[PDB]
């Protein structure tokens, strides 16, 4: 019975745990999907587009460097493109699909510590920190 | 007025009771006066009185229910609230978080850490 004793101060965590080894139900849907995790199809890391061609330097790289400078017909001028539409550059748009692409994939496939640090690694500290959470 | 940790915790709940009822009549004041709530002054004068129970009942405007779960199991909050200052700070860094309510930053700033923020705009 250590699995589900517990007093008040024992945290949501040990909530979950102590759910998940009494309830049977709860844990043999757990191993399926977990099942279903390992058994899944991920995307090429260094040998497709998936991360091969988004191997950016530096996040909204192309935000910063023009200002709709494509979307403009001369020379000119997640809470931001949130707020206003008008900021997200078109290379940064297709370049964060790709990446959205292999963290969904990865996290489908259960690899969320991979896709975390994936998140270090491309500098979305938003996506790593909400990952983390 | 009279194991040391629990000592030391039990003077800080008491003190703690006392910071909150001295202040509790004038913080219900300032809420009437208020009228329509705003985040940027509201939530600052609950947080600061305390009253957290009955600060999520006014924050239900968008819907708030985390804090149930958090009253439940009063636990990790510390490091819950440092990833909140984190992810904060990273935007802050990030020059984004910036066109939001101006105060709504500063109420941000509190919960992250920072008494006192020197801006971009040296604010």
């Amino acid at each position: 019975n250590m699995f589900e004793i517990a007093a008040p101060n024992a945290s949501e965590k040990t909530i979950v745990d102590k759910l998940f080894q009494r309830d049977t139900l709860v844990r043999q849907s757990q191993l399926v999907v977990d099942w279903l995790e390992s058994i899944a199809k991920d995307e090429v890391g260094d040998f497709s587009d998936n991360i091969e061609y988004y191997a950016k330097s530096v996040y909204w790289e192309n935000t910063l460097h023009t200002l709709k400078q494509r979307s403009m017909l001369s020379l000119g001028s997640p809470d931001a493109p949130i707020r206003q539409k008008l900021p997200l550059d078109d290379l940064d748009r297709e370049d964060d699909i790709r990446l959205l692409k292999y963290l969904f994939t990865l996290i489908r496939a259960g690899m969320t510590d991979e896709a975390q640090r994936l998140c270090k690694r491309c500098g979305q500290a938003w996506r790593a920190a909400t990952l983390e959470g | 007025g009279q194991n040391e940790y629990v000592r030391n915790l039990e003077r800080r709940k008491a003190f703690s009771h006392w910071l909150a009822h001295t202040a509790e009549e004038r913080i219900e004041e300032e809420v009437s006066l208020y009228g329509p709530e705003r985040h940027v002054e509201a939530v600052f004068s609950f947080l600061t009185g305390g009253r957290i129970s009955d600060a999520c009942r006014l924050a239900q405007k968008s819907g708030d229910h985390r804090l149930s779960l958090l009253l439940s199991q009063m636990v990790g909050s510390q490091e819950m609230r440092e990833l909140i200052s984190l992810q904060l700070v990273d935007w802050n860094k990030l020059q984004v978080d910036h066109y939001i309510q101006e105060e709504r930053l500063r109420v941000f700033c509190l919960l992250s850490g920072t008494p006192v923020w020197r801006s971009s705009d040296n604010r």
